[PDB]
């Protein structure tokens, strides 16, 4: 999920643009 | 970057994502 | 500023909390 | 004067019993300590125990709820190990539950002379000063197979914590206005506030735990404060600060500052800055921050959906 | 009139207030009412825009980033009953980070029928302390209100309204300047009254245009059907979505749908009900869409993602309802100081059997883990690192696992691990080691001889004090001897003495706090063994502390060594209040 | 006894401590 994503390790920018249309 | 949490996860997806905006199902 | 007053200030700018 | 133990093998339990050491330069045969409580206590721990230089015997300390500190044994410095406890040990702290510092090593020379140490337990006692004390009483470096344990040691314990600097320091008569560096654990949210410690000090020679023990003497005028509202911009994070009120003229303050963390650990805490002015519960505390930090991060793992 | 619009499944409504139109006929939602994310709004967006045909929601309403909502009496005037059939978290009203939210309008919500209410960060709300939350939902304990404007500042909120004793005044409960608090008397406590005040029918659930008349009513505390509230179902109607009533046709429609294509879940008839699976020992029969109980076993065998699944709330455990076989590890990790025990129970109770490990980790306010009513075998088929198939870790209140005088839990592989349960005493694990069969194939079970019950009294075993004699100063006492089935597991004894000046002490928790008015401990190192193996030497101690005209409690505790053998816990005396003798 | 002279023989006859 995106708090383990994004919060607990380091999101690209690429993962965090996953999460969008 | 950097750990994004609580509500920088928040502000952080939507600089990214601001008139695309989030997906779901 | 004042000690008092900057402290004040400070609280604004860091905790939030202005007079 | 020399102070032989008749019964070879003294308990101090309280401070009742530690005033049969008054005045002992040194103690023959071994000590044991189980101090479990006590009131107003006055340092009265350390006006018995502080005289004391060299134990030849070994060095236990157990159960011990009430001790914080072992700087009550201001004058220690030698540990003979004329008489060794069962598994050879010359220093023996087992379940200490609020030992927090086993000595100021930076002003502590203390040589156990023989035989092994032994930790175990001690929960708030850091492996560091463990260590500390391993290599400042020769026992590691003359190869004593030191009986410590990483298990136990250390955990439910703020350990090995980074660094604050104070940034600004403004005084006033009786107020002072102080800034340290901001500090973030990985996850801000980790960070349920700063406490500040403070400490009327005339003298440039205090110790974190000292005039401290578990049983509600404190010397620190603690104050607990609020996480600053964090900015998404790393260089546009304000130094936070608190203005210690209530101050007098002219009075030199002991101070530092330390992170309030959730454990995920994270933490920092500031050295003691001297400042002359001018001239449980908990653990309810600690879940409730640490419950709206799980809501909040399960609400952002449901209502974020990563596209397929 | 009751639900004069339309009935429409979950919402969510996030990015653009477009999808708000979605909303423009419901009534009631059969599902979720999210809003949320919705920072590029301004109030110029929702000046207009309200929803009054909406009055009841089945599940759950999130309101969350939405920017310039200012308050709730615009969107939904006339919203009266949050369900709460399936939850958030555990929470039925979540109303998070709502920015610019001035003040909470829902002045028309009477009813929160299942979870709590979570109002958490929203910085400008004010009108919160007003609300009478008891009013609203019974679990007012559970509710979360936190971090918002009437949290951190001061809020105007005169309301020029019923006025209850909630507060430590007589503040009027109002919802918004505009609108008082909709009090109804005590006696109509769960249906609500007309405007006159004359009380609703009893189906009436919140408020009723007319009163005592079922179908003039707001909403339905039990049932829906054909325009008026009903008790329950009358066939051939069967219960739909715990709300409402559905005849066949609607069922079988549902069922085959699901069947011929899949977003789904087909509506199987068991009980009276419409239920989305066939339940745990029934199948379908016949093609008749009628659940019928199996010849031989067939339990609702409910399948994991990736082998592991996390209980940390209610909706977490209500996703396992019913599921008698987990077919996957199980992790609880219930957060916060509320006990959601009695929602464990209803959801995990029926879990006879768990495939993977059974993780409890973290889990704060978790007495015990009884709400599992019927779990029996934690097969270990996957297991928790380590090769643990039972595993438990930090749990700060966990007192029990399951009672092993009547519950009978196995593990067909996998060690058990505990550690860091602070009140959950070694007792109660030691047991679980013999019913798991751990010990009996001898696994090596990594349980923490020092970390478990730490906290918590332990001794099983009983101390009575043979003999007291007291002084103006000093009580002497002496108590029954006492030695482990090992005498050198006994440490010593410890003396446990306060004031008690009312006989009124309770037993020491275990948590052997050192403050002013807490047990003064004494350690006492044990006796000589010597003669008969009657252990003739009757321990004891003299305190020579004490104060004449003074009543104090006493208790003995032993102080022993645990180890794998597992047999020795120690004893303890109850409390004895002792009194010294009086001197000038 | 006396409550310290009882508790003195106490000792002797369990914990062997003796004046
Ligand atoms: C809200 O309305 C519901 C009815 O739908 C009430 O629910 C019952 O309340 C009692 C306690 O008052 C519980 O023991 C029952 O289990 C509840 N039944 C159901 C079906 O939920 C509830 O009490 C009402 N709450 C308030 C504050 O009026
Ligand atoms: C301790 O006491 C014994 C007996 O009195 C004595 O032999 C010994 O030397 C003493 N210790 C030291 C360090 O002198
Ligand atoms: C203690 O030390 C002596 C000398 O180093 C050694 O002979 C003895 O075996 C040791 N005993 C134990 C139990 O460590
Ligand atoms: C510092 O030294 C003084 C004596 O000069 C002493 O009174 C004081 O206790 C010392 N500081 C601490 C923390 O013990
Ligand atoms: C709501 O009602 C209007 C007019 O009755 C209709 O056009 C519309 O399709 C209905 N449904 C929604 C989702 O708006
Ligand atoms: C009830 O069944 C009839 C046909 O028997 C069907 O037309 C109707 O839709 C069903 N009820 C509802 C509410 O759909
Ligand atoms: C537990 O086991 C005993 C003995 O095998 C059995 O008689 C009993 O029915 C079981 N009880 C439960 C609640 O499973």
């Amino acid at each position: 999920g995106i708090v383990e994503q994004c919060c607990t390790s380091i999101c690209s920018l690429y993962q965090l643009e996953n999460y969008c249309n | 970057n950097q750990h994004l949490c609580g509500s920088h996860l928040v502000e952080a997806l939507y600089l990214v994502c601001g008139e695309r905006g989030f997906f779901y199902t | 500023x004042s000690l008092e007053e900057e402290w004040a200030q400070i609280e604004c700018e860091v905790y939030g909390r202005c007079p | 004067k020399v102070c032989h133990l008749l019964e070879g093998e003294k308990t101090i339990d309280s401070v009742t019993s530690a005033q049969e050491l008054r005045g002992c330069t040194v103690i023959n045969g071994s000590l044991i300590i189980n101090i479990r409580g006590g009131n107003n206590l006055a340092a009265e721990l350390e006006a018995n125990l502080g005289l004391i230089e060299e134990i030849s015997g070994y060095l236990k300390i157990r159960r011990s709820y009430a001790l914080v500190s072992l700087s009550f044994f201001r004058k220690l410095r030698l540990i003979r190990g004329e008489t060794l406890e069962i598994g050879n040990y010359s220093f023996y702290a087992l379940d200490n539950q609020n030992l927090r510092q086993l000595w100021d090593w930076s002003k502590h020379n203390l040589t156990t002379t023989q035989g092994k140490l032994f930790f175990h337990y001690n929960p708030k006692l850091c492996l560091s000063e463990i260590h500390k004390m391993e290599e400042v009483s020769g026992t590691k470096g003359r190869q004593e197979r030191n009986d410590i344990a990483l298990k136990t040691n250390g955990d439910k314990a703020s350990c090995e914590n980074e660094l604050l600097k104070f940034s600004y320091i403004r005084t006033s008569f009786d107020k002072i206005l102080l800034r340290w560096e901001p500090y973030w654990p990985p996850d801000f949210r980790d960070l349920l506030g700063f406490m500040l410690f403070y400490k009327e000090a005339p003298y440039q020679n205090v110790t974190e735990f000292d005039g401290q023990d578990a049983c509600g003497s404190n010397s620190w005028t603690v104050v607990d404060i609020d996480p600053p509202l964090r900015s998404n911009d790393p260089k546009s994070q304000n130094h936070p600060g608190w203005l210690m009120r209530g101050l007098k003229p002219w009075t030199q303050y002991a101070i530092f500052v330390k992170t309030l963390v959730t454990f995920s650990t994270y933490g920092a805490k500031s050295d003691i800055i001297y400042v002359q002015t001018d001239a449980s519960q908990i653990l309810k505390e600690l879940e409730e921050s640490s419950f709206r930090k799980t809501f909040e991060d399960y609400l952002h793992n449901v209502v974020f959906v990563p596209r397929p």
